[PDB]
């Protein structure tokens, strides 16, 4: 049985930690709703 | 139930202890999560049920009490936030500028950043606060890392 709890407001915060790149993937995307990389 | 407007945890006890599946949005009376979190079942809120209103296993999305609501989207420009919310840890804003998933029907916003797989239904969003997409659907990289799609439905 599954329940939900308030984690917080959705807002934009200034100076927040930045990170991560940002690849450009070929992915295809199939009927059960799985990503999978195409090369 | 509490209905405010807001990011929530989707917990089960089904599990040892209580367990955190996932991650959901509160918006316009509506709950909005990933169909992989829930598999389409209905939630509780303290002493309220949600039940599913509508969902699609290869969006993977699902919402609740109503519509899908979030029609935002990523510009392709400008770096976002997740709004993470990690199995027991406090919600933290994370700042990235998104990659592209390339498709046959078309491009899609994607986000490299790495949580745990109870992490998913976290909000993407853009400098309005607005929810331009969903963080949890998408693929492991040649290196072993996480990259996940912007997944947004459509608002009818
Ligand atoms: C599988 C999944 C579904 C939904 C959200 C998640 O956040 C993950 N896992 C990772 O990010 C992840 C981290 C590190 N290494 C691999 C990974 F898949």
């Amino acid at each position: 049985d599954m329940y939900i709890e308030r984690a917080g407001d959705i807002t934009w915060e200034k100076d927040a930690e930045v990170t991560g790149n940002s690849p450009r993937l070929d992915v295809a995307l199939d009927e059960s709703g799985d990503f999978s990389l195409v090369e | 139930g509490e209905t405010t407007d807001g990011v929530y945890r989707v917990m089960t006890r089904r599990l040892l202890g209580s367990t955190q599946v996932g991650v959901g949005v509160m918006q316009e009376g509506v709950f909005h999560t990933m169909w992989h979190v829930t598999k389409g079942a209905a939630l509780r809120s303290g002493e309220g049920r949600l039940d599913p209103y509508w969902g699609d296993v290869k969006q993977d999305l699902v919402s609740y009490c109503g519509p899908w609501k979030l029609d935002a989207a990523w510009d392709g420009l400008s770096e976002v936030q997740l709004l993470a919310v990690p199995p027991g840890e406090r919600a933290k804003n994370i700042q990235t500028l998104p990659g592209i998933f390339k498709t046959k029907d078309g491009d899609i916003g994607a986000v490299a950043l790495d949580y745990p797989a109870g992490t998913s239904g976290s909000p993407i969003l853009d400098k309005c606060g607005r929810v331009i997409g969903l963080y949890g659907n998408g693929v492991v990289i040649k290196n072993g890392s996480y990259v996940s799609a912007i997944t947004q439905g459509k608002r009818e």
